[PDB]
This record gives C-alpha cells, sequence and structure tokens, in this order.
RNA sequence: CAGCCACCCGAGAUUGAGCAAUAACAGGUCUGUGAUGCCCUUAGAUGUCCGGGGCUGCACGGCGCUACACUGACUGGCUCAGCGUGUGCCUACCCUACGCCGGCAGGCGCGGGUAACCCGUUGAACCCCAUUCGUGAUGGGGAUCGGGGAUUGCAAUUAUUCCCCAUGAACGAGGAAUUCCCAGUAAGUGCGGGUCAUAAGCUUGCGUUGAUUAAGUCCCUGCCCUUUGUACACACCGCCCGU
C-alpha cells in the first residue's frame, strides 16, 4: 500500500532530525488563534487533545467531545480527535485519514446542508 | 521675441517659444519630419516643404507640445505653425504681406480654429451612464 | 500651386453638370488643403449640409459603434483609402471613385409611399447630391461587408468591392439586396 | 523550406497532440511543458535562435524543454506547467510517462478520489471549487 | 477535413513573386497568390522581405488594406 | 459579568461605534469629510452647514 | 407679424443639470429624529452573552457580461489626453513613496502628507503594434484549485484568502415577452467616492469615442387642447340588464 507523504515532502525523514528548527518550516494556514503567543488561550485545545487521546488513541473515533478549533497542525497525530460542532443540531462523526497536515480538506464535518427542496413544476408563466 | 499667438487644440499643454533660428516642431524628442504617430505624417508634412526648406529658417520655436492622442498633437503641430507664421509675418513684415498670407493660411483652412465648449458629458443618477437607465420597459 | 509630389495632381476633375453647384460646395471659399481638419458642423444651425463627397467617405462606413474611439482611425482610413485607390488604379483615387460609383449605384432607390409605406418601394428619381452620397454609402458598407468578414487574402478587397459596386457581381449581400431594391424600381415601371 | 518529401504534419514525438495549422505560442503550447513564458524563460537561458521554426521539428528541442521542465529548481524560476507540483508521489520534480495507464499516471486524482477531495473532484468538471452565490452557478461542469 | 498546410516559408510562398504578378496593371499580389492554395499572408511577407534587401528601410506593415510597391 | 467576561478583545471598531451625531441614530450615517451625521440630518442641516444645490 | 428652414465681411448659431405652480393620493416613512397624539405591567424583555447560522434549500426566454474578426495583437511608440479622497479634537482605527524578507500575497524599518507642496507626471489605449493570423472546434472562454507561501479584525464552512499557467458547455449578435437609449449617447474598459476593523461585479461620479442623423409619426403605450355623447360622479376596475 502507500502510507502518508506530506504532500510530496518527506515525512518520516522530517522526524529524522530534530524539533526545534520545524517551527522555522512550520506549514500554511491554522496558527493564527495561537499566533499571538505559545500562551494562553491554548490551555483548552491541548486539554480536549489529552482527554481524546487518553479516551481514544490516534485511527479511532474520539469519546464525546465536540471541539470547533481547526486544531493547528504539526503532524497528523491529529486522528484519534474530532473537531465537532456541538448546538444539538449540529452532530457530525466521520472517520478520517491521517493526511492533513497544513492543506487541503482534513474535514469532513459541515455545519449546513439543503434544506427540503418543493416542486419545481406546477406551472411557470401565466 | 513676443508673438502671443499659440498653438492649442482640445486640451493638450503647449508651447510656443520665439527666438529667431529654423522653424522645428519637436514631439516627444521627435522632430517635425520624424513625427510620433507615424501615420500621419504627409497630412503634416504637405503645406511647407513642397514650397520651400528654408521656409522655416526665419524664427525658431520651441515647441514641445506634451499631446497625448494622435489627434491631440497632429493638427495642433499644423496650428502652431499658422499660428506662428502668420503672427510673424504681421508683426515683423507688413501690411501687405499679413494679407496675403493670411489669404494662403485661410485657403488652407476657412473656419475651424476656435471651438464652442464642450466634452464629454455628466452622469446622472438612475442610470449607468449620461443618457441611458436600468433594465428596459417595453 | 499645391498637388500631390512631382507625380501626381488633384486639378483633373470635372464634371460640368451644372447641377453640383446648390449642395456640393465648391463655389467660393470651402477649399480645404486639409482632407478633415477638426469640424465643428454640430453646433452650426445646420451648416453641415454643403458636405463634400471625402466626409462623406470619412463618415459613412463603420459598422455600429465599434470604430470610434479615435478620430485618428478617420483620417488614416482616408489616407489609406487615398493612397490604395491611388494604387489600384494607377491615377486620381477620387477621380476614379466618383467614375466608378456613377456608372452604377442608386437610379432609383429606397424611398416610401405617399404618407406611410412598407409594403413596397418607389422608384424615386434620386437627387445628384443623395445619389452621390449614398452610392459612397453603398461602397463604404460594402467595404466592411467584403474586406470585413472576408475568407481570402485581403489586400485586393477594394478591388473586389469596385467589382460588386460597378460590375455587379453576386457575392456582396448589400448588392443583392440593392437587387431586389432594384427589383421594385422596375415594378414601379 | 518545404522539400519534396513528407512534411511533419501527424507523428508521435511524445504522444502528445498537434497539427501544423497553428501558428507559434500555439504549437508549442500543444505540449503541456512549453508555451508562454516558460518558453520565454527557456529559449533565454538555453541561448536559442530566435529564427528556427518548428514546422519541421527535430525531436531533441522538445525533449531538452522537457528536461528543464523536470528540473526548473536550479533556474530560479516557478516550476510551473506542472499539475504535480509539491503533490505526493513526487520527492522532487520528477517526470512521469507514458499514456494508456492515465489511472496510474495521473495517481494523484485516484488519491483525491480515495480522500474524496472536493477540490479534486473539481478536476473531471469545469466550475468553481468556492461555489458562487446561487445564480449561473451549478452550469460549471457541463459534462 | 484536415487540410495540408506548411507551417514556415515555402517555394510555393516564394513562388511567382517577380515573375508575373508585379507584370499586370492591377499590381497585387493577394488574390492571385491565393490561387495557389498556399498562405498568402506569408507570401505577402516573402515579397516585403525580399523588397527590403537592404536599400529602403521597409519594416512597417500597417493595415490589411496596404499598398504594394510599382515596378512595371 | 460587569467587568469579568466582556472587555477581552479588540470590539471597538463595529457599527455600534458610531451613531448621528445629532439624533444617535446607527442607520445611514455620513463619514465623509466628518460631519457624522445620517441622511435625512444631514439634507435637514446641509444649508447651515454650508452644502448648497448647485450639480 | 409672431416665427420657421438653409447660408457668401464672420471663434462662438438646441451643453447638461438645479430650482420647479394650483389642486391631489387614505402613495411611503411613528424601525432618522429630544417632531409628536392615543399604550403595555411581573422573568434566560426586543438592550449583554447566539462556537454554527439567517435570503446562499437555485438552470445568464433584476444594473453591471461572449463581436466566427486587419475596426483586433505581449513596451521596437508614450516630452501622455484625466473626477476626487487621505492622520489622532472625542477615538486607538488615514493616504502611502522607498529599501529588506523577495523572482512575489503578506511582514519589518526609518520617510513624506492637514494636502496644486507627499502618494503623483495617479499605470484612465499601446497608434508601426521586434511569441506573431487561412478556409477561423484551437487569444473571442481558456465550462478555475495544483503550486515561493496563504490576513493590521473574536467569526472567512456560499467567501476581502492572494502576483499567474496547453484547443475542452457557447459558436457568426441565441424573438414567448420586457420601470433603456440620439452629438463625445449607445456600448467597451478601467479609476475613484458612500458603505468600509475586513471588504463592491451595489450605487454615485470620473476617463481616448460620431453623423450622411430619422431633423419622423401618432399605428401601439401614454399625456395635453377643442368639439361631441353619456343613464358615469365610489366617476368605465363606472353604471347596469336578464336567466
Amino acid at each position: 500500500f502507500r502510507k502518508f507523504t506530506y504532500r510530496g515532502v518527506d515525512l518520516d525523514q522530517l522526524l529524522d532530525m530534530s524539533y526545534e528548527q520545524l517551527m522555522q518550516l512550520y506549514s500554511a494556514r491554522q496558527r493564527r488563534r495561537l499566533n499571538r503567543g505559545l500562551r494562553r488561550k491554548q490551555h483548552s485545545l491541548l486539554k480536549r487533545l489529552r482527554k481524546a487521546k487518553k479516551e481514544a488513541p490516534p485511527m479511532e473515533k474520539p469519546e464525546v467531545v465536540k471541539t470547533h478549533l481547526r486544531d493547528m497542525i504539526i503532524l497528523p497525530e491529529m486522528v484519534g480527535s474530532m473537531v465537532g460542532v456541538y448546538n444539538g443540531k449540529t452532530f457530525n462523526q466521520v472517520e478520517i485519514k491521517p493526511e492533513m497536515i497544513g492543506h487541503y480538506l482534513g474535514e469532513f464535518s459541515i455545519t449546513y446542508k439543503p434544506v427540503k427542496h418543493g416542486r419545481p413544476g406546477i406551472g411557470a408563466t401565466h | 521675441q513676443s508673438v502671443q499667438v499659440f498653438g492649442r487644440k482640445k486640451t493638450a499643454t503647449a508651447v510656443a517659444h520665439c527666438k529667431r533660428g529654423n522653424g522645428l516642431i519637436k514631439v516627444n524628442g521627435r522632430p517635425l519630419e520624424m513625427i510620433e504617430p507615424r501615420t500621419l505624417q504627409y497630412k503634416l508634412l504637405e503645406p511647407v516643404l513642397l514650397l520651400g526648406k528654408e521656409r522655416f529658417a526665419g524664427v525658431d520655436i520651441r515647441v514641445r507640445v506634451k499631446g497625448g492622442g494622435h489627434v491631440a498633437q497632429i493638427y495642433a503641430i499644423r496650428q502652431s505653425i499658422s499660428k506662428a507664421l502668420v503672427a510673424y509675418y504681421q508683426k515683423y513684415v507688413d501690411e501687405a504681406s499679413k494679407k496675403e498670407i493670411k489669404d494662403i493660411l485661410i485657403q488652407y483652412d476657412r473656419t475651424l480654429l476656435v471651438a464652442d465648449p464642450r466634452r464629454c458629458e455628466s452622469k446622472k443618477f438612475g442610470g449607468p451612464g449620461a443618457r441611458a437607465r436600468y433594465q428596459k420597459s417595453y | 500651386d499645391i498637388k500631390l509630389f512631382g507625380k501626381w495632381s488633384t486639378d483633373d476633375v470635372q464634371i460640368n453638370d451644372i447641377s453640383l453647384q446648390d449642395y456640393i460646395a465648391v463655389k467660393e471659399k470651402y477649399a480645404k488643403y486639409l482632407p478633415h481638419s477638426a469640424g465643428r458642423y454640430a453646433a452650426k444651425r445646420f451648416r453641415k449640409a454643403q458636405c463634400p463627397i471625402v466626409e462623406r467617405l470619412t463618415n459613412s462606413m463603420m459598422m455600429h459603434g465599434r470604430n470610434n474611439g479615435k478620430k485618428l482611425m478617420t483620417v488614416r482610413i482616408v489616407k489609406h483609402a487615398f493612397e490604395i485607390i491611388h494604387l489600384l488604379t494607377g491615377e486620381n483615387p477620387l477621380q476614379v471613385l466618383v467614375n466608378a460609383i456613377i456608372n452604377s449605384g442608386p437610379r432609383e432607390d429606397s424611398t416610401r409611399i405617399g404618407r406611410a409605406g412598407t409594403v413596397r418601394r418607389q422608384a424615386v428619381d434620386v437627387s445628384p447630391l443623395r445619389r452621390v452620397n449614398q452610392a459612397i454609402w453603398l461602397l463604404c458598407t460594402g467595404a466592411r461587408e467584403a474586406a470585413f468578414r472576408n475568407i481570402k487574402t485581403i489586400a485586393e478587397c477594394l478591388a473586389d468591392e469596385l467589382i460588386n459596386a460597378a460590375k455587379g457581381s453576386s457575392n456582396s449581400y448589400a448588392i443583392k439586396k440593392k437587387d431586389e431594391l432594384e427589383r421594385v424600381a422596375k415594378s414601379n415601371r | 523550406l518545404v522539400i519534396p518529401e513528407k512534411f511533419q504534419h501527424i507523428l508521435r514525438v511524445l504522444n502528445t497532440n498537434i497539427d501544423g495549422r497553428r501558428k507559434i505560442a500555439f504549437a508549442i503550447t500543444a505540449i503541456k511543458g512549453v508555451g508562454r513564458r516558460y518558453a520565454h524563460v527557456v529559449l533565454r537561458k538555453a541561448d536559442i535562435d530566435l529564427t528556427k521554426r518548428a514546422g519541421e521539428l527535430t525531436e531533441d528541442e522538445v525533449e531538452r524543454v522537457i528536461t528543464i521542465m523536470q528540473n526548473p529548481r536550479q533556474y530560479k524560476i516557478p516550476d510551473w506547467f506542472l499539475n504535480r507540483q509539491k503533490d505526493v508521489k513526487d520527492g522532487k520534480y520528477s517526470q512521469v510517462l507514458a499514456n494508456g495507464l492515465d489511472n496510474k499516471l495521473r495517481e494523484d486524482l485516484e488519491r483525491l478520489k480515495k480522500i474524496r477531495a472536493h477540490r479534486g473532484l473539481r478536476h473531471f468538471w469545469g466550475l468553481r471549487v468556492r461555489g458562487q452565490h446561487t445564480k449561473t452557478t451549478g452550469r460549471r461542469g457541463r459534462t | 477535413d484536415k487540410l495540408n498546410n506548411l507551417v514556415l516559408f515555402d517555394k510555393a510562398t516564394y513562388d511567382k513573386l517577380c515573375k508575373e504578378v508585379p507584370n499586370y496593371k492591377l499590381i497585387t499580389p493577394a488574390v492571385v497568390s491565393e490561387r495557389l492554395k498556399i498562405r498568402g499572408s506569408l507570401a505577402r511577407a516573402a515579397l516585403q522581405e525580399l523588397l527590403s534587401k537592404g536599400l529602403i528601410k521597409l519594416v512597417s506593415k500597417h493595415r490589411a488594406q496596404v499598398i504594394y510597391t510599382r515596378n512595371t | 459579568g460587569h467587568q469579568q467576561l466582556y472587555w477581552s478583545h479588540p470590539r471597538k471598531f463595529g457599527q455600534g461605534s458610531r451613531s448621528c451625531r445629532v439624533c444617535s441614530n446607527r442607520h445611514g450615517l455620513i463619514r465623509k469629510y466628518g460631519l457624522n451625521m445620517c441622511r435625512q440630518c444631514f439634507r435637514q442641516y446641509a444649508k447651515d452647514i454650508g452644502f448648497i444645490k448647485l450639480d
């Protein structure tokens, strides 16, 4: 089969070296909310991450956790936890593959869908 | 040397600086003979050179009309030529020469020197343009 | 005098009809060295009705409003009509223009009947001014019908436009519409 | 000029499609690695004669520009004209070759189908991924 | 059909450029060269190139209804 | 609630940061040239402030 | 006579708007109003807290869009033709030149500007048009998601993300029927201003553009005047007759 490569850039080779020089090469997008600093306004995301990775390891749907955050990404260890929207009306449960690093469409959960379309016939002019 | 006749067509910014020498018109650094449009050349070179090449050697004119548009500096150069010649021969030759050169420059151009106040017109509310409205009523 | 170089002359135009002295203005002082010198005939009290033939050719060709933007193009096509018809015919372009439009064109052109008419037309004795002007209009619209939207190589399309406008080939669409107009004119006869 | 033999009308150079009736900036574009600004920069960096014509072309000339397409990193230019740039299956801008094996050749589209990417779903249809306000929309994708 | 065309300059594009085209009262190579069923635009280009040997600078192309030389 | 939950983010710039300086209305305001009125109040006071209908 | 149509000492021979009467409408606005008549009573009160989200569940017979083509091309051509905004008085939130990160969104830095003084000679078309058009699916899309890397604003999920890349749903102006239009108008294009913490395919203004015009008419849809008829006056969407 084929494993996950970071959009044509090696990933195991990326983890071969140290960790301090990956922020200098951090991917595009999903870092702004915590871009104010690796400081306060961040503990909630890591708390939920520990919650989920303690109730469900990667490659698994998590246990009753509904975070609405984009989950600022560094590695496809994000799987094992779900970004979900909680209102009593929004409930998405999809198992998504761990190929998401800083790039397109790692989120199948959707907060809207087409509403009931009625009959389009019964005349068009008078 | 002051003649005070200028050359001004449309809104082009022009200068007619007079001091004795050859009559040459500089347009984007291109003199009168070799002109910027490169397609209206005969219509401007015909009146002067067929009568004489030393004809413009009377009083040199700095004509640096920073004109954009071919209808702008074209025919502005001939306006300048006719006006400078007529004023020089008016103030500094004699009245009879005035009459004859005015006759030849008027058979050059009967009456089209000066126009009425008009340009592109304003836009009114209720429509996309000056005289136009929104969706039609047939 | 004033002429075209040392090889061409512009004083070879004499028709002597004694009828082009009321609308075609050559009488007193309407002469120009200039083919066109930024006329202001709009602001005048309809003083634009003594217009010559070259300016009719200048102002009666464009399709729709898809040429305006620079009268540079108008004066350039006047100059290049001058030169191209000169190349075609080897003599004065305006003279042969008149020669090749008079021998054809409107003998009794489109004009209505009585107080209102759209069914048929009337074979109307076309006035010399309007016959000449509308023949130049025929040539101009035929030039923008044949030279434009042509399926062949365009450097002889004025020659074939002359052929269609005078000789009468079944190529130009305007000439077959004028053929229907002539069929109505003969229906009058 | 033309010689009394076969003109370069229909031949198989690189399995591409081109017929000798449309002129320059169109014949070179027929190969997906040549054309427009990239052709300009290649013709510059290789110091090529302007007069040369594609009417009776040689295979080597197209191949050399294609090699430059594979490796444009040294030239400091956008490695454009590639649908595979910075995409999975190439450690570094690589060239995949051959036809009739399109599914394998463009497995990128298979990867987009297996991840069911709407972006990937865009390819195969002519439509906007963003999807504008309800109007003349949806008509994008006509077969 | 897929009409056979030649992308560059040709002998037909060079054909009869000074044999009978400039020996007619109407000196216009367009339609006459078109009769060869070979692209007339490049025929005009070849004629202009041979006319501009270097004695007189002729680099302007202008519009379609463009003049040609007189050589009769 | 009074000062504990609110005032923890920049939100001083919305449409509610403005109101007509004559009637405290937040709809149809005029920011141009800084006179800061609604449409109707400005139409009322245009003669006095110095705006005269000539066009 | 009032005037009208063409022109022979001759710059000028209907620019476009503003204002706009008497009498009317049960026209719109009490959601512009410290411009105001007639009112409610009792718990997550329309005012704070709503991660998500309201027309977006939508197929060019409501504004602004495609010319089957020398009238059209990417600077061998520009000494250019050309509305009007812009910073701290409440109030941080303005316009930005120039260098670097750069071959670039975006970020950093000193600088100018209360403005004909700085942005700016505002990048408001490239006229010979130095990739360069023969029977034109193919410069008149490229029926748009991949890529140096993606925001001075919590929320960008139908949306300020951003500098740009081979022919492929149209094919010659695509009619059941429609709160357009006559001298730089229609129609291209773009640039501003109001909205604007973010933002305009909205609106309001501004630019290179014409006439030989149609120097017309009352057949449509309407309006005005006179005469005339009326059983109409709530005025023909009237009145009214009979089964």
